[PDB]
C-alpha cells in the first residue's frame, strides 16, 4: 500500500549540484515528517535531513553543512532534496522515508534509493578479461574459471553467465572501487575438470550506464 | 572556559515561530514579561503545562529600551514534576550565548553577543550554569544599543501528552528597541 | 556517530543482544531510539520504536531496551530470516537523527566444519598485459566459518601496496564466496619472479604462487 519512488540520482563532477526527488503514495503525506538518509553501499546508513509535515523545522546531518536544501510540496505528495557543491565522499544510495509522527522522530516506511555518483571520473564501460581456467591439477578434479570486469564507472554494472543459464557455482562478485576511481569485479564458476573440454562457458557483462554489453567466452590456458 | 564552547552554534536547522504546531499566529496568546525591578522574567512553569486545549503557542514578549535590564528566562525541567514536562525540548541548546533571529521566513542560530555589542551574559545563575539544561538562563543588556534588534528562544512542551492533556508551546522574543 | 559492534553471530534458536551507545544528547537524552533491519539488497525496515516498542507485525523475538548512554537489541531464538544488517537509530536533539555504524548479523549452523578454503590464484591474462594492465586475481570459495584475511607477497618481500579485497558472503551449500585483487603495471608483474596470496586462517598460513611464464 505504502510506497516512495526516489528520483535524481546520477553522475555528477565534484562541485556539480543534484536534485532528488521522492513520489509517495498509500499514506497521507502532508501529516508526516519526512528524511533523507544514505547508505554508501560499502558502508551504514547516514541520515542526511529531516522535515516536519509543515515544514515548520528542518535539519541536515553535519557533513550536510549548508549545501543541501529539503522541501516539500503536500499538495503533489513530493519530497526534494537540492545537493549544492557535491563531494566524491557524497557517493551513496539515498533512501526518502516517512516518520511515525508529524515531526521528526523516527523514520518508518522506506523507499527504494536512488544512487548519487560524484567523481572527475567520466562514464567508461568494461574491458572483459579472462580467468582462464589453468589444467595444472588445481585440486586435480576442480577448476575455477572466471571473468574479470575491469575499470568500469559508475556502478552499476550486471554480469550474466550465459543468457541467465548458468546459475549453480557462479558468484557474481561485489565491485571494488581502484586508486584510478574505476570499478573493477570478477565473476567465477567452479566447474569440474571433465566439462572443460566439452561445455560452452560465456560471460555476459551488461554496464547499462555506458550502453555497453561485453560477451566474452572463456576457454583454457594453452598454448 | 574556552571559546570553542562559547561559539559553539548550530546553522544546521531551521524553525519557524509556530515549529510543528498548526497554531497560527492570529491564535497565539501573547503576554508582557513580567517587570520585577529592573529584571523582565519570562516564567514558562505554568504556562506549558499539558491543558486540554493544547499545543498552545504562549508568546511571552520583552519589550527593551532601558538600559542595565536583566532578562530571565524560566523554562520548566523534563522531571521536574512528574508527567508535565517528560518530552519538553529547548532551542537554541546554547542558550542565552545563542539566540533564534529572523532570517527571511524562518528562525536561525546567531551568536548573541555578535548580535548586541556590549552583552552581558555571566556563565552561572545561583551557582547553576547559564543555560536551560539547569532551567534558567539570564543576560544583561549593555548601557546602549544603536540598532533595534529582535531575537527569539523556544521552550516547547508540545510534544508532551498526559491522557486527554497536551503541553503548549513557548515562545520569548526579545525586542531591544534603540536607546542611550 | 552511535557505536555498535560490526558483527554478532549465532545458531537458530540461540539470543544475541546488539549493543548501540550514544552519548547523553541523542540516546541519553530521549526515549526515541529505533531500531532497522536490512537484509541484503533491500530497503530498511523498522523493527523497534520509542526504545522498547514494536511495530505490527515484528515478532516478538525482537526486543530492545536502553540504560544511560545504551540501547540494546535482543533477538532471542533467532531464525534464518533474521539474518541481516541491524543499525540503531536516535532523535539528536534540535529535529536531528543519528545511526549506529551498523551491525552483521549472521544465522549459522551450530558445529559445523571449521576450515577448507579452495584459494584459486589467476595472473593477469595476455589480453589485459596486452591493454597496458595487469591484475591478479585470488578467489575464495567453499569454506565455513572465518572471517580471516588475505595478504599478498612479491619474491621474498610483502606486498601492502594495491590490494583490494571483497567481504564474505553465504551461498547454496552455506560457504565462503570471497575476492582479492593485486592491481600492477606489466613492468611489475614481468620482474618479480612470483607473487602469492597468502592467506591465514586459524592460524593456519594457505599460500598460493603464480609467477610469469612465457609459452
Ligand atoms: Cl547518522
Ligand atoms: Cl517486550
Amino acid at each position: 500500500e505504502v510506497q516512495l519512488v526516489e528520483s535524481g540520482g546520477g553522475l555528477v563532477q565534484p562541485g556539480r549540484s543534484l536534485r532528488l526527488s521522492c513520489a509517495v503514495s498509500g499514506f497521507n503525506f502532508e501529516d508526516y515528517a519526512m528524511h533523507w538518509v544514505r547508505q554508501t553501499p560499502g558502508k551504514g546508513l547516514e541520515w542526511v535531513s529531516g522535515i516536519s509535515w509543515n515544514s515548520g523545522t528542518l535539519a541536515y546531518g553535519d557533513f550536510v553543512q549548508g549545501r543541501f536544501i529539503i522541501s516539500r510540496d503536500n499538495a503533489k505528495n513530493f519530497l526534494y532534496l537540492q545537493m549544492n557543491s557535491l563531494r566524491p565522499e557524497d557517493t551513496a544510495l539515498y533512501y526518502c522515508a516517512n516518520d511515525r509522527m508529524r515531526w521528526i522522530q523516527v523514520p518508518h516506511y522506506w523507499g527504494q534509493g536512488t544512487l548519487v555518483t560524484v567523481s572527475s571520473a567520466s562514464t567508461k564501460g568494461p574491458s572483459v578479461f579472462p580467468l582462464a581456467p589453468s589444467s595444472k591439477s588445481t585440486s586435480g578434479g576442480t577448476a575455477a574459471l572466471g571473468c574479470l570486469v575491469k575499470d568500469y564507472f559508475p556502478e552499476p554494472v550486471t554480469v550474466s553467465w550465459n543468457s541467465g543459464a548458468l546459475t549453480s557455482g557462479v558468484h557474481t562478485f561485489p565491485a571494488v572501487l581502484q586508486s584510478s576511481g574505476l570499478y573493477s569485479l570478477s565473476s567465477v564458476v567452479t566447474v569440474p575438470s571433465s566439462s572443460l573440454g566439452t561445455q560452452t562457458y560465456i560471460c555476459n557483462v551488461n554496464h547499462k550506464p555506458s550502453n555497453t554489453k561485453v560477451d566474452k567466452k572463456v576457454e583454457p590456458k594453452s598454448c | 572556559v574556552g571559546v570553542d564552547e562559547l561559539d559553539k552554534i548550530d546553522l544546521s536547522y531551521e524553525t519557524t515561530e509556530s515549529g510543528d504546531t498548526a497554531v497560527s499566529e492570529d491564535s497565539y496568546d501573547k503576554y508582557a514579561s513580567q517587570n520585577t525591578n529592573k529584571e523582565y522574567v519570562c516564567d514558562f512553569t505554568d504556562q506549558l503545562k499539558p491543558t486540554e486545549s493544547g499545543p498552545k503557542v504562549k508568546k511571552c514578549e520583552v519589550k527593551v529600551n532601558e538600559p542595565l535590564i536583566k532578562v530571565k528566562i524560566i523554562c520548566p525541567l523534563k522531571g521536574s514534576v512528574e508527567k508535565l514536562y517528560d518530552n519538553i525540548e529547548y532551542v537554541p541548546k546554547k542558550s542565552p550565548y545563542v539566540v533564534l533571529t529572523k532570517e527571511e521566513t524562518k528562525l536561525k542560530e546567531k551568536l548573541l553577543s555578535k548580535l548586541i555589542y556590549g552583552l552581558l551574559i555571566s556563565p552561572t545563575v545561583n551557582e547553576k550554569e547559564n543555560n536551560f539544561k539547569e532551567g534558567v538562563i539570564e543576560f544583561t543588556l549593555p548601557p546602549v544599543v544603536h540598532k533595534a534588534t529582535v531575537f527569539y528562544f523556544i521552550c516547547d512542551n508540545s510534544k508532551t501528552e498526559d491522557d486527554n492533556k497536551k503541553g503548549n508551546r513557548g515562545i520569548v522574543e526579545v525586542y531591544v528597541e534603540p536607546y542611550g | 556517530a552511535l557505536t555498535q559492534p560490526r558483527s554478532v553471530s549465532g545458531s537458530p534458536g540461540q539470543s544475541v543482544t546488539i549493543s548501540c551507545t550514544g552519548t547523553n544528547d541523542d540516546v541519553g537524552e530521549y526515549n526515541y531510539v529505533s531500531w532497522y533491519q536490512q537484509h541484503p539488497g533491500k530497503a530498511p525496515k523498522l523493527m523497534i520504536y520509542d526504545v522498547t516498542k514494536r511495530p505490527s507485525g515484528v515478532p516478538d523475538r525482537f526486543s530492545a531496551s536502553k540504560s544511560g548512554n545504551t540501547a540494546s537489541l535482543t533477538i532471542s531464538g533467532l531464525q534464518a530470516e533474521d539474518e541481516a544488517n541491524y543499525y540503531c537509530c536516535s532523535y539528536a536533539g534540535t529535529y536531528h537523527m543519528v545511526f549506529g555504524g551498523g551491525t552483521k548479523l549472521t544465522v549459522l549452523v551450530l558445529g559445523q566444519p571449521k576450515a577448507a578454503p579452495s584459494v584459486t590464484l589467476f595472473p593477469p591474462s595476455s589480453e589485459e598485459l596486452q591493454a597496458n594492465k595487469a591484475t591478479l586475481v585470488c578467489l575464495i570459495s567453499d569454506f565455513y566459518p572465518g572471517a580471516v584475511t588475505v595478504a599478498w607477497k612479491a619474491d621474498s618481500s610483502p606486498v601492502k601496496a594495491g590490494v583490494e579485497t571483497t567481504t564474505p558472503s553465504k551461498q547454496s551449500n552455506n560457504k565462503y564466496a570471497a575476492s582479492s585483487y593485486l592491481s600492477l603495471t606489466p613492468e611489475q608483474w614481468k620482474s618479480h619472479r612470483s607473487y602469492s596470496c597468502q592467506v591465514t586462517h586459524e592460524g593456519s598460513t594457505v599460500e598460493k604462487t603464480v609467477a610469469p611464464t612465457e609459452c
